[PDB]
């Protein structure tokens, strides 16, 4: 059976990011909504590396 | 979320009045056209949400002939909202074709339900 | 429609509509069992259960059972709540709805689940397959609905709009007063009925003796024997049942049952043995049909039968009454023979 | 109308050359 | 032994074998459903009927021989079985009641039952098969407006829109000499060599088959008839094969027979086998194999059917096959070649050498018509061995390789996913 | 151990070992059917895959078939491996481990699937149950194992060992040299299995005519009927069958099936009819029945039925040369009967 | 993980010779006594672990008796070791009936483990 659906690390990101069923009609709005996703991981990121040379 | 029982009271106590039926019969037919799932291919005993349970019954309780129509009509309309055109102007659902095929099994459903959950509180009776 | 009742004493009462029908006079195989089935629901005038939740309220019970010519409803009630319950019982055999649309989920379950446990029986179904082989397809049927023919929902309301007469119809009650219900069944729905026909069978069922089956059944074996008796002599067959049943005669540690089943004019003798095994069974119906054939004197049974049968009467619904006095031998003849289990082992009937 | 006969796809199928070069 | 074939006008060709006892003589048109438009389909299959149902009747009551047929995509296989000491009246027969007269056979009466039978198998077909279904449809929907793409049966609206002179056009333009040869497989030596050409046993309609403007193409596709009502799955993965007479032939054959058949329900199957089966075999994905490469005069198709019982692992099921056609193309064992070149040889011996002399006259007028000369099996074994690892390697590197595939499948598929986690998963993306 | 063999040109050859074993012989029902799928693997000497896939890797594919009195098991390879071949073959006809562990997960699931697979089709239930009926425990036994009865590894190699012995056995193979065979099996350890005894029979099987079965299943229905028929006069039933079964008669759009089983000494003439109603086979039978009885002639389909049965053969173990000269006439007199499906429309042996 | 191919080898090769069997013999009897799992209540036949798919295929050749049994001195040893107690010394396992019992069922399904990684890794031979 299929390693990217068995093992328990890959089998999580299997079923949100490579095999989750959206609907067929999608617009760009849920797009948005992963752009949202993106914005807060750079927010983070950039965050971090701000924070590294913050009083 | 609102039953279609006070929908048919509200709709019979309006459409039986002759005045008020003169006043408004003429705008709704003018509504429904400009909706626009009329030409998109919907029926209205499609549109409506499908997943509460009485409504899941009333599904579950619907023909075959019917059931296959629907389903033709609901992935038909999702591939022409994909890409974003309309149907022809051949293929459309007629003003005489919306037929409310689905409406008794609703009210039926939603009866036994009321009727149903009303009957547990019941009283010493006399 | 007569009605007929017995004053008691006693604070509980029953009450019980005797539909002359079911699998003897279905036209399809599986519409007796799943109309049966279908009984107790859905009355157009008051609820599936909306209205009936509140019989149990009231204090009184519902049951709708089926039998080999009686679709019989009973409702058992305290001594005055008669009235309502009249009212609700005969509501319901007035053909009010019959839903196409509720009886893919409500009865099929139901008929399919008691398919099951009664084809899990090899008794039973050599029972069943007794009287298919013993009566053809007149009064034999099969009991149950178990899906060989398709069943259609219009032919269900044809076949209760057929049976359920006004003229072909009887009530019985006990420990209620003759005065309400000989009233109480015109002031209500149940008068106004149509007048069918006497769906009574007039001469006696063709009854077909010899021919035998078998099926190779899984599970412990079971070797059935019928034998046709009509109204003409049913005293020495009753007689004889129990006579085997009972614990007087050495032919009984051995005998699993030996019931006499009760018509209107026919009736099929039966008697049963089965076993764990596939072997015992074989030297123990041979050994029976041997001495059976013999011929045993029957007469010191007769006082145990006539309790047995008097004990066994509870209505007023009772069959007729039996003279147990020209009783005096008996032998046995032509029969009829089954197999369940498996059937290599089991003797053939030429054997027997 | 049976199954097999395929809709008109030539308003959007590419032109008479097949694809061994568009996969480049 | 040897197979002779000449050319005097109708090609006549022979396959001597005194080992089986049952003489047969027919005719192998080089035409069929590849030679006729989409909107007359089942024409060649109403001959077929008319033939075996009329004729049929004929034959036996008079004379003993029993006749078959087959359509494939272009023959009308009209082999006339017989005794060996029986093939004249045989040839007889065939010449005066198939090319002539074909009054005394296309009454209206009789024309119209066999319409009415052939409609009702058709539709039973329809109703109940289901691994040929999904094949014919995957041969409709690899060759979307091409004369190759209709099936070997028809639809019924183009059935029911022919009555007689459709089916005479037809027979006038396609049951000429030109294209039409005798096979006389059996124990016949040279009395079928000298017969057929005599003083008018000859077919009618002299000139030649009208050419066909397109001849075949590909491009990839989806024909899924999803319905959960049907028990199982069925799917049917397909790459444009190799076309009859080319240097491509035996070795597409054997790369298709590496993978080889499976039956999951075989206490001789499971144990067996290679890679794919095994890690297959661990859980339970499939029930049943069958990798076949099919050839045309026009173009060839090798395939991959399977028809399963899981639903929700139908995925792995297809990924685990890819992965094993990329390490087809990518690497290879000496002894999985070796194996796959003794059990491809043993297939072909029975194949060709069936004791059934319908089957060797088919293949052989197959062969005729396409080839122009039998091919007899000594040299396919002998070109056979040459077979190496480096020319599977190069084949497969062009047929192979991220090239378009057709599926097609009937029944519960909806858990198949479209297109891109089925076809852009040809290269693992590690060669 | 006398064994045969034919010369060809051809380069690809089969060799089969014909044991004269089977359903017939089992003394236990369902254990000739779970030998046969227990039959190539583990042997005591090599392993059941990795010294058997080696088969395959050397050219060649094994089979064991399975019949009513033929334990058949062929395998087919190239003329040039030939001896590795016969010697596997021996050593499986060795009854050399039969491993304990390796039934419970290796053959009984494979059995079920087999008899789930064969029990669907009605022909098959109809076949089983006419054979059943007209034999009794001889030569008519249930082919599959349904498991109705347990059985345990001892009986299963008691009956390896009743079965599979030197002196009860033949061996054939076509495409292979007369020589190599006839010193190969010497040269194996076919020359040191047990000599037991040939389990011929002398004269014909008991045969049972007259009685029928019915059965309930659901799905198609199909009305069976079955002739018994002995080695004395055996061609006219051949002939009979393929006058049926062909177009030449009109009696051919309705029938689906109407093969001749052979046996040593006998075979019963089977037919069947089937369709997707419960209406059509009881007309369609009752027609087919009244012209049989009404007696056809039968010898203008002499040369199709000797071309046809000339065409069957493929096997080196030709059977008996039939003499089809001898038929003249033909009138049906007593047969049997099976029905499967449905039964309450299927037409009874007395009206038929 | 270890095959018992090879330890069985080394065992057989060890015992058969006559002096170091002497020499053996009586350390491994103490180191098996002092082992610490006699008097708690366990056949050796069941320490080995559980997680290697070979191990399930031993289990799944046994019969029931044994794995009846098994099964009730396994939960015994979890509730007596749970207890802090040993069990009382009448219940011990005696020496003399500490068999083999399930050492035949992994040398069976291990014979065929190893030809199978095996025989796929065969050569076209001569
Ligand atoms: C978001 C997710 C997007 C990727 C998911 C995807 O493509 O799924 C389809 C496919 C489905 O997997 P499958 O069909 O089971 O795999 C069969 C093939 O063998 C799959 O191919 P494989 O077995 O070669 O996959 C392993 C490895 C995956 O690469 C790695 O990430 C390992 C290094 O493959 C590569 O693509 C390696 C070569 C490229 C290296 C590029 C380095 C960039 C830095 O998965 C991938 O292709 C995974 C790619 C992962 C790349 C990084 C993803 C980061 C996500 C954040
Ligand atoms: C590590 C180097 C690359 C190895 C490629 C490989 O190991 O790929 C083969 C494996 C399994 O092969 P398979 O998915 O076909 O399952 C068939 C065999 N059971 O798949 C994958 O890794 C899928 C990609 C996952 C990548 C994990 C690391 C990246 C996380 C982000
Ligand atoms: C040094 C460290 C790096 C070593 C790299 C080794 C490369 C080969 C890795 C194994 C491939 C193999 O094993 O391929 C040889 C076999 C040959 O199968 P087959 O061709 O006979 O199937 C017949 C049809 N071709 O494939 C397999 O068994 C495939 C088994 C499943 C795939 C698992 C792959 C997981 C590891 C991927 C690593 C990628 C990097
Ligand atoms: C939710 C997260 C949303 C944001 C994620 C954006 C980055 C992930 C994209 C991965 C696409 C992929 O990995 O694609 C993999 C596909 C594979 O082709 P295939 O899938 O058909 O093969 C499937 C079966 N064989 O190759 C490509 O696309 C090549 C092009 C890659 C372009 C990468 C651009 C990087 C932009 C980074 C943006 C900042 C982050
Ligand atoms: C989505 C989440 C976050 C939002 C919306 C956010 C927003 C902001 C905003 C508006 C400012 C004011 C800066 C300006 O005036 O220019 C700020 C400052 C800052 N943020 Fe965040 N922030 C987020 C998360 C984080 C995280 C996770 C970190 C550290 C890991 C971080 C570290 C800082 C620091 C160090 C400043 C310093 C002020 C500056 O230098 O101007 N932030 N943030
Ligand atoms: C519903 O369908 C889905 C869906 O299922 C999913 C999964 C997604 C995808 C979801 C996301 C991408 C959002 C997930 C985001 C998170 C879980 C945020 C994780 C939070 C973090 C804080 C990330 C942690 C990482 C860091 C802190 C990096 C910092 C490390 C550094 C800088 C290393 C420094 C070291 C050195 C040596 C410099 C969708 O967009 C989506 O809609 C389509």
């Amino acid at each position: 059976m299929a390693f990217r659906k068995s093992n328990v690390y890959l089998s999580l990101v299997n079923s949100y990011i490579i095999d989750s069923p959206q609907p067929s009609s999608i617009n760009y709005w849920w797009n948005m909504g992963s752009l949202l996703g993106l914005c807060l991981v750079i927010q983070i990121v950039t965050g971090i590396f701000m924070a590294m040379h913050y009083s | 979320p609102q039953s279609f029982t006070s929908i048919a009271r509200i709709g019979d106590y309006i459409l039986k009045s002759p005045v008020l039926s003169k006043l408004c019969v003429p705008v709704a037919n003018q509504f429904i056209n400009l909706a626009g799932y009329k030409k998109l291919g919907l029926k209205f005993d499609d549109l409506i949400a499908e997943e509460n349970p009485i409504m899941q019954t009333a599904l579950r309780r619907l023909p075959e002939d019917e059931s296959y129509a629907r389903a033709y009509r609901i992935i038909r309309a999702h591939q022409t909202e994909l890409t974003h055109h309309l149907l022809p102007r051949n293929e459309w659902i007629k003003a005489q074709e919306d037929v409310p095929y689905l409406l008794p099994y609703i009210l039926e459903a939603e009866a036994a339900a009321k009727e149903k959950d009303e009957l547990d509180n019941i009283e010493v009776s006399k | 429609l007569t009605v007929s009742a017995r004053d008691a004493p006693t604070k509980i009462s029953t009450l019980a509509v005797k539909v002359h029908g079911g699998s003897r006079y279905a036209t399809k195989d599986g519409v007796a069992h799943l109309l049966n089935r279908f009984n107790f629901q859905n009355t157009n005038t008051r609820s599936a259960l909306k209205l009936v939740r509140e019989s149990e309220l009231l204090g009184g019970t519902f049951k709708s059972t089926l039998d080999r010519e009686y679709i019989t409803l009973k409702a058992t009630f305290l001594k005055d709540d008669l009235p309502y319950y009249v009212n609700a019982l005969a509501d319901v055999l007035y053909k009010t709805a019959f839903k196409p649309h509720e009886l893919t989920e409500s009865v099929l379950p139901a008929a399919r689940y008691d398919y099951a446990v009664a084809e899990q029986c090899p008794v039973k179904s050599a029972e069943d397959q007794l009287y298919a082989i013993t009566f053809r397809k007149g009064l034999g049927n099969p009991l149950l609905y178990d899906g060989v023919e398709r069943v259609s929902l219009q032919d269900i309301k044809d076949f209760a709009d057929k049976v359920y007469t006004k003229e072909n119809l009887e009530v019985s009650g006990e420990n209620v007063v003759e005065a309400d219900l000989k009233r109480f069944v015109d002031e209500s729905l149940l008068s106004t009925l149509p007048a069918g026909k006497s769906l009574v069978s007039k001469s006696e069922p063709k009854f077909f003796l010899g021919e035998e089956n078998r099926v190779r059944f899984i599970g412990d074996s079971v070797a059935a024997i019928g034998i046709p008796v009509n109204k003409a002599s049913l005293a020495q067959y009753e007689v004889l049942a129990n006579y085997l049943t009972s614990a007087l005669s050495e032919l009984s540690g051995l005998i699993s049952s030996a019931k006499l089943d009760k018509f209107t004019d026919g009736g099929l003798f039966t008697l049963f043995v089965r076993d764990q095994d596939s072997a015992v069974v074989s030297s123990n119906i041979k050994k029976i049909v041997a001495d059976l054939k013999k011929g045993k004197d029957l007469s010191p049974a007769i006082n145990y039968t006539k309790l047995k049968n008097a004990v066994q009467n509870e209505s007023v619904s009772s069959p007729i009454e039996l003279n147990f006095d020209a009783v005096k031998d008996f032998k046995l003849g032509k029969f009829n023979y089954v197999a369940v289990g498996d059937v290599s082992n089991l003797p053939y009937l030429d054997e027997l | 109308k049976s199954t097999y006969r395929t809709p008109n796809f030539d308003d959007v199928l590419k032109e008479n050359n097949d694809a061994d070069k568009g996969r480049s | 032994a040897e197979v002779t074939q000449l050319s005097n006008g109708i090609v006549v060709a022979t396959e001597h074998n005194p080992s089986a006892h049952t003489a047969s003589v027919g005719v192998v048109f080089g035409s069929g459903a590849a030679n006729e438009n989409p909107y007359n389909n089942g024409v060649s299959n109403l001959w077929k009927n008319i033939f075996l149902s009329k004729e049929n009747s004929a034959v036996a009551a008079k004379e003993g021989l029993a006749l078959s047929s087959n359509i494939s995509r272009d023959f009308q296989s009209y082999i006339v079985s017989s005794l060996p000491g029986s093939t004249d009246k045989s040839l007889d027969f065939l010449n005066q009641s198939f090319i002539q007269q074909k009054a005394n056979l296309l009454s209206s009466s009789n024309f119209e039952a066999t319409k009415k039978s052939v409609l009702k198998q058709v539709q039973d077909f329809e109703e109940n098969d289901h691994p040929n279904r999904v094949l014919e449809h995957l041969h409709s929907t690899a060759f979307q407006n091409t004369p190759l793409s209709l099936p070997t049966r028809g639809t019924l609206e183009s059935l029911e829109n022919l009555v007689v002179a459709d089916l005479e056009s037809f027979a006038n333009n396609h049951f000429l000499n030109s294209n039409a040869v005798v096979v006389g497989t059996g124990n016949i030596k040279h009395e079928d060599l000298v017969n057929s050409i005599e003083s008018k046993n000859l077919s009618l309609q002299t000139g030649t088959k009208p050419v066909l403007k397109k001849k075949a193409a590909f491009l990839g596709s989806e024909v899924r008839l999803r319905d959960d009502t049907l028990p199982k799955a069925w799917i049917s993965l397909a790459v444009e094969g190799e076309p009859v007479n080319s240097p491509n032939y035996f070795v597409a054959k054997l790369a298709a027979q590496i993978f080889g058949s499976y039956n999951a329900f075989e206490p001789a199957s499971r144990l067996q086998g290679i890679k794919l089966l095994d890690n297959i075999q661990e859980y339970q994905l499939c029930d049943n194999f069958n990798h076949f490469s099919l050839s045309y005069k026009d173009s060839g198709l090798w395939g991959f059917s399977t028809a399963t019982r899981n639903v929700t692992m139908i995925d792995d099921l297809i990924h685990f096959t890819l992965k094993q056609w990329n390490r087809l193309t990518i690497s290879v064992t000496d002894t999985e070649v070796e194996r796959a070149k003794s059990l491809l040889k043993l297939q072909l011996g029975q194949l060709y050498e069936s004791g059934n002399p319908v089957n060797d006259a088919n293949l052989l007028g197959a062969e005729v018509l396409i080839k122009g000369s039998k091919l007899s099996l000594g040299e396919a074994f002998k070109k056979i061995d040459a077979i190496t690892v480096k020319d599977v390697k190069a084949w497969a590197g062009k047929r192979l390789w991220d090239q378009d595939i057709a599926i097609a499948g009937t029944g519960q598929i909806e858990g198949l996913l479209d297109y891109m986690r089925i076809r852009s998963d040809m290269s693992m993306m590690r060669w």
